[PDB]
């Protein structure tokens, strides 16, 4: 019946379901387990630069806390 | 190479300028514009235009070329024209094998031959795009300049309405 | 006929846009800011002609901040005699010029 | 067209020219000079036939690329400048292009081929919008600019409109032909005059606007648009000959009439400048136009042609056609010399 | 330059698959113009200039000038009703209503 | 890496549109009080797998174009916007996390006539030219309503990011301040993607000429502009929870609410008859456009005069 | 619901505003180093390239003016390498 | 035209402060009100002077004064600023809304101990 | 001065010398006409992102709005004129050398 | 004005609607109280840094720090 229109619908929808979770699983996993950073200002981008720049490992979510002063 | 993708795209940009301006048929003009459009675009947003190149692909290719082949494929349905694009495309390779042999060339004005990013700026704008919120101040600064162009506007509305109409 | 109606009834119609050292949003300075704020300065009520003889330094530095070719001349110079140099063998460049040493912040 | 549609376009009109006069950016200048052609495009076209259109359509041909020109001397001016204050310009290179652009908007030659074509194909009225009002915008920027003008371009631009024009005229019996070239050679005196003394260039400028707003004002006044229909005009209004006869007689710059004053004056302006030799050969060059101005009122005044039988019909019927300022501008285009000194109301 | 790179992946899919699309079964042996069209483009087009002229508002709204911001904006959108009007009152929009 | 997350949007593109025009047919079968395609497949799950391989196969159909070359740029322009259109959506992170992408979005889909414009003219047949000509003015007429439309509900969102139309819609659906706006935006979106009732490409009051190989590319652009115009919808007016520590909530909800609009897509295509060219031409400029112009006047007004201003960053 | 939740996000956007605020002078006094630093290095290399040229000043302004002029992206980054130019002129505009 | 003057590269040595942008962020607040004077008088000394060269010193003293910020913090109540600057920097626009709890936890230690 | 000016003037005088010379069509004069405006658009845009200058970014937006205006009044000329002689041939526009 | 009314609502409700919607456009932010804190939360703020003042000797209204009560305060953007 009326049931039969539902497995095209769940190939479609899984289809429809791959880009979203690939891209928050290759976001996590290219950007150290959390989100990638968004900079769509100049100001988001300066400190997304000097992040990377006091990392020390050239990547800026490499995040350095309180151990990295004395 | 990376270094000088501004270049590179204005290279592609007079070579689509001198394919259409040697003028084929219109509709191999206005591709030759489309793709020049395009490339021009790539150049603005590589100067951190976002908003100006977002409106040469939604008013200009996407709306006045779009007329332009509009009226194009409603109207319409060489060897002066190759000899022309070979003609242009080897004055811009001179162009560019002498300004990149010598590092400057000076057809009438002088230029500088080493990648365009030099003359850039070291700092940051903060929490807005400086482009973005200087096209916003039209309506805040630019009053007289809203009024005369929504006039010219209205204007060119009544004036296509009068010599179309033939009566 | 420049029928100076803007000065006359008081009303700034398009004075805002003219210069870039004018006000803008936010107060975005403009590259060449302070060269055109001394060039307008210096230029300002001694007409033209008094104009391009006087206030020629502040004009020639305002232009060379404007288009910077004789920065990028001297960029020419310097790259070009170190590339010279590198061919020769008679320079190497250093590890803060070739990308190994972990910039200050 | 519907009147009120009329009003708003030469309201139009009008409004893009005083933007130009009125604007310190050069945006709006360049916005004046597209809203002027915008709006004046539908006067051109205001007969629906295709004279109209060609004529149309080689005036926005020639405007648009005069306004791309002045768009890119503008912007050569923002890269040498840094600013868009309506002054003199700071590139040679800016300086000639928004010369030529500004002598294409004229009608200057070698940029003069468009104005007997588009004059010729447009009506009496339009033309004269086209030959008065039209010049008025463009010869407000060269009055701005004229710091930064190079002085060989514009007196090679106005001897060779002076030329062209006297020479263009000699061959024409139209009419609107007949005023597009007397517009090209008064067009030269007034941007010879002009890096001397750029009040007598608007005093050629004025004395023209009268002259040629009288003669397109008769024109319409008799429905003649060819030498050879002008011809008629004593059989039927003998009044309308005396007055093209005087007026004729003034755009040739005969004393003692109004049209010697501007060339007199533009003389009087470069022998203290020490150019002799320039002055000389534009008076001298001016007869040509001053010869064919003879030719019209040899046909029109000074003879009589012959006529035709059903000119009888129209001998019943008086002139309902509104004269507009016709007495006024005929007084103003001949009996002005006597007050020659008013001029300096212009400094 | 991720955007570069996924602009030359659509393209360089799309052309694929029309170089496939035009050479795979490539093995097997086997008018009068218009003038309502161009005035609809026309119209198109002058409205899409004024639509360009709106399209800083959501920034414009952030200005301290507020009074003559929306001043301003209802005036725009105001010439673009009264070109509609005037489309409208001229018969421009008949037989493509 | 950055190109697996490129083919992990796009090769899913191309499987949801295939398996778009199962659920199409299946959809439309149990409408019309029959069934669907269920021969083929298990449930019928192999008819398009089978129809694509009917299509490749097939005989070209050998046109004497006019010109090769905009015969072949009309399908590759078709496909490489219909994949572009995807690269900003918001899902709930974009593949490029761009700060204008709504506008980016309604330039591509702007450039989108030049295929249907060159396939029209790129045939010999001056009837498709003219039936093309009808769907680009068709496209241009309802794009001026997309615009303004989209302008007006980006009035409360700040700016033209499409990630931030999430946090815009934190508290509410954003279809509840705009539903006039939700309903002429999605019959604009029907009328863009040449879609009953405005499919006047298939009624008898332009690529024709392609053979069955290129005629499946512009199909199935088509159908990924409708996939994508249905998501970019739902993200637009029927923004769902996102938790930033479980992304998949999300996807799940945007997928449902997008699967459900498509599947009114082809609601609406069973349901209702076409539109003669004039009507729709009457629909957009006498119906549409007075009314968008009238609610961007009161969406400008709206947040000035309630003080809900939303914020630029 | 979008008039107390815009009132919220503009609150929300003036505390993100004044977070950055807040660290605006240490920033600031970073970038200044660091621009001193790669014009002091850029310095001391054009000295130790440019002593075979005749009548070359080392370190000589094109500016007549005394006064502090921001450096250019080329005065900074002109000795450096590809990689760390193109990331600094356009690593913004091409991020995502 | 005259040699430009530039400080030495052993005049511009100092202790950084070599920490991520969500740390700052996460001590934006705290960091504008404890060391709000020296950061002040370089600001004033930097729109003033309008030359990084003649404001080197008061530089100094905001890369002396910010150190001894997060020493203070380091001593006291380093677990609850980790805590709260690690939830601020998984966020890509790093979100002070969805921290509030980390802030208030952050906030009472501070607060209470300082 | 720096390295894409040159060819965005050179794509002026490209477009420049395609339309002060026709070759036959209206429509390809009206392309090169357009193609000047398209050069004039990036080369102000250029400008006006290099100098920071705020206010002028509003400039290349008014500057494309009137020019696709003028674009479109040309297009009406070439259409009144195509509906005249069935082309946009220039050289059918010579009726007013006498 | 109120047959004509009714007429046109029966006609054409489109463009009542429409003449309706816009003329609460225009009129309404002239008569709404909420407009004035519009352009406060606008001018509330900070794009740019708070650039600080020397203090000459004599400015009793300027605070020495931020958590000094004089100054201008957002109290009214909190409550509301
Ligand atoms: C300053 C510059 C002024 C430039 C001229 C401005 C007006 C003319 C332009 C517009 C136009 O055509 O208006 C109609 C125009 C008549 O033009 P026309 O149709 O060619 O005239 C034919 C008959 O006059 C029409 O006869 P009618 O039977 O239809 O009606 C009789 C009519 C009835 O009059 C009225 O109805 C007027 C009363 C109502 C006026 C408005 C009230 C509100 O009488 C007149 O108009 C008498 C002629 C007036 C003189 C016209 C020229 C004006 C002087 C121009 C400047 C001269 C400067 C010389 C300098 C030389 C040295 C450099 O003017 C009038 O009707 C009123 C004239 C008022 C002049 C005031 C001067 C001082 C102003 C301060
Ligand atoms: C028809 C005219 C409609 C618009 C009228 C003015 C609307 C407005 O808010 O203007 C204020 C605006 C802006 O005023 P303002 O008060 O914002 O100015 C303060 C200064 N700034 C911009 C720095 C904040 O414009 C003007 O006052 C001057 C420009 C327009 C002057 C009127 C031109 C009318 C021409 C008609 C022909
Ligand atoms: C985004 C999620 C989904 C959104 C909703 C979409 C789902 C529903 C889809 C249904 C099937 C549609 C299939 C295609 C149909 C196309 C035809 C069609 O719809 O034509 C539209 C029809 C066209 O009208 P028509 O042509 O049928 O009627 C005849 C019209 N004249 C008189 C001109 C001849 O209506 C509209 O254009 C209305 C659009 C929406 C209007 C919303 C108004 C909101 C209320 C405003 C205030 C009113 C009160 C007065 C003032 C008060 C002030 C306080
Ligand atoms: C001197 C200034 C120009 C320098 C560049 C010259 C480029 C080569 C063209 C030379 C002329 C060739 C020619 O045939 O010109 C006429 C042609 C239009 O005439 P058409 O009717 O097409 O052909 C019949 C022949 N008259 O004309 C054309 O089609 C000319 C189109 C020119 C487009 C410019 C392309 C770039 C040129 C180099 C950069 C400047
Ligand atoms: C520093 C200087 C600043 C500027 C100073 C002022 C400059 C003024 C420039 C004058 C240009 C005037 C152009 C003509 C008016 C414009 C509108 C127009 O053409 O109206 C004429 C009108 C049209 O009639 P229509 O129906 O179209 O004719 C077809 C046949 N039925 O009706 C007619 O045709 C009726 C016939 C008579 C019309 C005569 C109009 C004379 C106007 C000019 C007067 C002289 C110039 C002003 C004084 C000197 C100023 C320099
Ligand atoms: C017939 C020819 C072939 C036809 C088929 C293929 C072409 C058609 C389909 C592809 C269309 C390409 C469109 C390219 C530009 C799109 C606009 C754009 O880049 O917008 C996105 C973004 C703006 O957002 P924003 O967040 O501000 O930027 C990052 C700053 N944080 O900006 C960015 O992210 C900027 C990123 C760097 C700059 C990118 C430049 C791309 C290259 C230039 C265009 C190449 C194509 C030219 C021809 C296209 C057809 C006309
Ligand atoms: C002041 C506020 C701002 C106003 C400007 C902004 C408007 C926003 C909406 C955009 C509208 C743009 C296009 C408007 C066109 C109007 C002309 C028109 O449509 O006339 C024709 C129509 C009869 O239709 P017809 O020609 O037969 O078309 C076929 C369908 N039958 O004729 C009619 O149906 C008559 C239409 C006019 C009368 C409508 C009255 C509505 C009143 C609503 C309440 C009052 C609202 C306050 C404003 C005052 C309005 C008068
Ligand atoms: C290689 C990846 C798939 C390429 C495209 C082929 C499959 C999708 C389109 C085929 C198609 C199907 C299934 C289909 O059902 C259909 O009828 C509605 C068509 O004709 C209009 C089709 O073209």
């Amino acid at each position: 019946m009326w049931f039969e229109v539902l497995p095209g619908i769940a190939v479609m929808g899984v289809c429809l379901f791959i880009p979203g979770m690939a891209t928050a699983r290759i976001h996590r996993f290219s950007n150290g387990g959390r989100e990638k950073r968004v900079a769509h200002y100049s100001y988001q981008w300066y400190l997304m630069e000097r992040d990377r720049r006091v990392s020390g490992v050239n990547r800026y979510y490499v995040s350095k806390g309180l151990e990295n002063i004395d | 190479m990376m270094t000088y993708i501004v270049f590179i795209l204005s290279i592609i940009f007079v070579m689509g300028f001198v394919g259409f301006s040697s003028k084929p048929s219109p509709i191999y003009g206005g591709l030759g514009l489309i793709v020049s459009g395009g490339v021009g675009c790539g150049i603005v947003l590589n100067f951190g235009g976002s908003f100006l190149g977002l409106m040469v692909f939604l008013i200009y290719l996407g709306g006045m070329m779009v007329v332009f082949g509009y009226t194009t494929a409603m109207a319409t349905e060489n060897k002066v024209v190759l000899g022309t694009f070979i003609t242009g495309l080897l004055m811009e390779f001179l162009m560019v094998y002498y300004v990149l042999k010598d590092k400057e060339v000076e057809i009438v004005f002088k230029f500088n031959g080493m990648g365009d990013w030099v003359i850039y700026d070291t700092g940051d704008s903060g929490f807005f795009s400086e482009e973005a919120m200087g096209i916003a101040a039209l309506y805040s600064y630019g009053t007289w300049l809203v009024i005369v162009t929504g006039w010219s506007l209205l204007i060119g509305v009544v004036v296509i309405m009068e010599i179309t109409r033939g009566n | 006929p420049f029928f100076d109606v803007q000065k006359k009834l008081g009303v700034d119609l398009d004075h805002w846009m003219t210069i870039q050292s004018a006000e803008q949003p936010h107060r975005i300075p403009a590259r060449c800011h302070a060269f055109e704020k001394e060039w307008i300065e210096c230029a300002h009520g001694i007409g033209s002609i008094r104009a391009e003889k006087e206030c020629k330094i502040e004009f020639e530095d305002f232009r060379e901040c404007l288009l910077r070719q004789k920065t990028m001349k001297r960029l020419n110079a310097i790259k070009r005699q170190r590339d010279k140099l590198i061919k020769e063998g008679k320079y190497t460049p250093p590890p803060h010029h070739s990308g190994q040493e972990d910039l200050r912040p | 067209m519907n009147p009120i549609i009329l009003i708003i376009i030469l309201m139009t009109v009008m409004l893009g020219t005083i933007i130009v006069m009125i604007s310190t950016h050069w945006l709006l200048i360049w916005i004046g000079f597209e809203m002027n052609m915008l709006a004046i495009i539908p006067i051109m076209m205001k007969k629906h036939n295709p004279r109209a259109t060609e004529a149309s359509t080689k005036y926005f041909l020639t405007q648009s690329t005069a306004s791309m020109l002045l768009m890119m001397a503008i912007i050569i001016n923002l890269m040498f400048s840094g600013q868009w204050t309506v002054m003199k310009l700071f590139n040679p290179m800016a300086s000639m292009l928004m010369t030529m652009a500004l002598a294409m908007k004229l009608g200057m030659a070698p940029f003069h081929f468009w104005v007997p074509e588009v004059t010729q194909g447009i009506p009496l009225s339009s033309g004269l919008i086209l030959l008065t009002w039209q010049k008025l915008a463009p010869m407000s920027v060269l009055y701005q600019i004229l710091p930064s003008i190079n002085l060989d371009l514009i007196l090679t631009l106005s001897i060779l409109s002076i030329t062209i024009g006297g020479w263009g005229g000699l061959n024409q019996t139209q009419l609107r032909k007949i005023m597009a070239y007397s517009s090209i050679a008064h067009m030269g005196w007034m941007t010879a005059v002009l890096l001397y003394n750029p009040t007598m260039t608007l005093l050629n400028l004025i004395i023209y606007i009268i002259m040629t707003s009288t003669m397109f004002t008769l024109f319409m006044a008799n429905s003649t648009t060819t030498t050879l229909s002008l011809s008629h005009t004593w059989n039927k209004a003998p009044i309308m000959t005396i007055l093209v006869l005087i007026t004729l007689l003034s755009m040739g710059g005969l004393p003692p009439l109004s049209g010697f004053m501007p060339k007199w004056m533009i003389i009087q302006e470069m022998t203290k400048n020490d150019s002799i030799i320039l002055p000389t050969l534009m008076a001298i060059t001016a007869l040509l136009n001053l010869y064919f101005y003879m030719r019209l009122t040899y046909s029109t005044a000074l003879t009589m042609f012959p006529s035709t039988n059903n000119m009888k019909m129209k001998w019943q019927f008086p002139t309902t056609k509104r004269m507009t300022l016709l007495p006024t501008m005929t007084v103003l285009s001949t009996m002005l010399l006597p007050l020659t000194p008013i001029l300096s109301i212009l400094e | 330059m991720n955007l570069m790179i996924t602009l030359l992946t659509n393209f360089t899919l799309a052309t694929l698959l029309v170089t496939i699309a035009f050479w795979l079964p490539q093995l097997n042996v086997y008018l009068p113009f218009s003038m309502k069209f161009f005035l609809v483009a026309i119209t198109f087009l002058l409205f899409d200039l004024e639509i360009a002229l709106l399209l800083p508002l959501p920034w414009a709204s952030q200005t301290t000038n507020l009074n003559t911001m929306l001043t301003m904006a209802l005036l725009l959108i105001f010439l673009l009703a009264v070109s509609l009007a005037y489309e409208w009152t001229q018969k421009g929009l008949e037989w493509t209503e | 890496m950055f190109m697996i997350n490129v083919l992990t949007l796009i090769i899913p593109i191309l499987l949801a549109v295939a398996f778009l025009t199962l659920v199409e047919r299946k959809v439309l079968g149990y409408m019309q009080f029959r069934k669907g395609p269920n021969v083929v497949g298990p449930y019928g799950l192999l008819q398009p797998i089978a129809d694509a391989i009917k299509l490749f196969i097939k005989e070209p159909l050998r046109p004497a174009t006019s010109s090769i070359s905009m015969f072949i740029l009309a399908p590759i322009l078709a496909l490489t916007l219909a994949l572009t259109m995807w690269i900003p959506l918001p899902m709930p992170y974009p593949l490029i996390n761009m700060n204008l992408g709504v506008l980016f979005m309604l330039a591509m889909s702007s450039l989108a006539v030049y295929s249907i414009l060159w396939s029209g003219w790129a045939s010999n047949s001056k009837y498709a030219l003219i039936g093309a000509l009808r769907a680009v003015a068709q496209t241009i007429s309802y794009e001026v309503t997309l615009a303004i439309i989209l302008l007006s509900v980006l009035l409360m969102n700040g700016s033209f990011t499409l990630s931030t139309l999430i946090i815009t819609q934190e508290q509410v659906w954003l279809i509840f301040p705009a539903w006039p706006l939700a309903m002429m935006w999605f019959i604009s979106t029907l009328a863009e993607t040449n879609r009953a009732p405005f499919d006047l490409t298939e009624g008898e009051s332009f690529n024709v000429e392609y053979a069955a190989g290129p005629f499946a590319l512009f199909f199935m652009a088509e159908y990924a502009n409708i996939i994508m115009m249905n998501i970019f919808t739902t993200t637009l007016f029927l923004g769902a929870f996102h938790n930033p520590y479980m992304p998949e909530l999300y996807t799940i909800n945007f997928t449902i609410k997008s699967l459900l609009l498509s599947i009114t897509f082809l609601w609406i295509r069973a349901s209702y008859p076409r539109f003669r060219y004039d009507q729709l031409m009457h629909l957009l400029w006498k119906n549409f456009l007075p009314l968008t112009l009238a609610l961007c006047m009161w969406h400008v007004s709206l947040p000035i005069l309630l003080s809900s201003i939303p914020p630029q960053t | 619901s979008m008039m107390r939740w815009n009132r919220e996000r503009r609150r929300l956007q003036i505390e993100d505003f004044e977070a950055r605020i807040a660290l605006m002078p240490l920033l600031q006094a970073e970038k200044d180093r660091r621009v001193l630093q790669m014009l002091r290095e850029n310095l001391e290399e054009e000295a130790t390239i440019m002593k075979d040229v005749p009548g070359w000043k080392v370190g000589e302004s094109v500016f007549h003016t005394t006064r502090w002029v921001t450096p250019m992206m080329g005065e900074l980054y002109g000795l450096r390498t590809g990689e760390e130019i193109l990331s600094s002129t356009y690593g913004f505009i091409w991020y995502t | 035209p005259g040699i430009v003057e530039l400080p030495s590269l052993e005049d511009l040595k100092v202790q950084e402060v070599k920490v991520s942008s969500s740390v700052l962020k996460a001590a934006a607040h705290h960091y504008g009100a404890q060391c709000d004077k020296p950061n002040k008088e370089f600001m004033l000394c930097r729109w003033e002077e309008k030359d990084p060269r003649r404001c080197l010193e008061e530089g100094k003293l905001v890369n002396q004064c910010a150190l001894e910020f997060f020493r203070q913090i380091k001593r006291h109540c380093a677990e609850p600023f980790t805590e709260y600057w690690t939830c601020i920097d998984y966020s890509g626009l790093q979100l002070f809304r969805r921290c509030r709890k980390e802030q208030a936890q952050f906030d009472k230690c501070v607060l209470d101990k300082l | 001065m720096s390295l894409v000016y040159m060819n965005i003037m050179m794509a002026f005088t490209v477009s420049l010398t395609g339309l002060l010379m026709y070759r036959s069509h209206l429509m390809s004069s009206l392309l090169c006409l357009e193609g000047m405006m398209l050069s004039l658009f990036i080369l102000a845009t250029l400008m006006i992102l290099n100098s920071h200058f705020t206010l002028a970014s509003m400039m290349p937006i008014i500057l494309l709005v009137f020019a696709a205006c003028e674009a479109a009044l040309g297009l009406s000329l070439l259409v009144m004129v195509s509906n005249t002689y069935g082309t946009d041939y220039v050289q059918n526009l010579n009726l007013l050398q006498c | 004005v109120a047959a004509f009314l009714k007429n046109v609502w029966a006609k054409e409700p489109v463009l009542v609607a429409s003449f309706a919607i816009a003329g609460l456009a225009v009129i309404l932010p002239t008569l709404s109280p909420y407009t004035k804190y519009s352009l406060m939360i606008n001018r509330a703020t900070p794009y740019n840094y708070p650039v600080p003042l020397r203090d000459d000797g004599n400015m009793p209204d300027v605070p020495s720090h931020p958590q000094d009560p004089q100054g201008p305060s957002l109290e009214w953007l909190k409550r509301l």
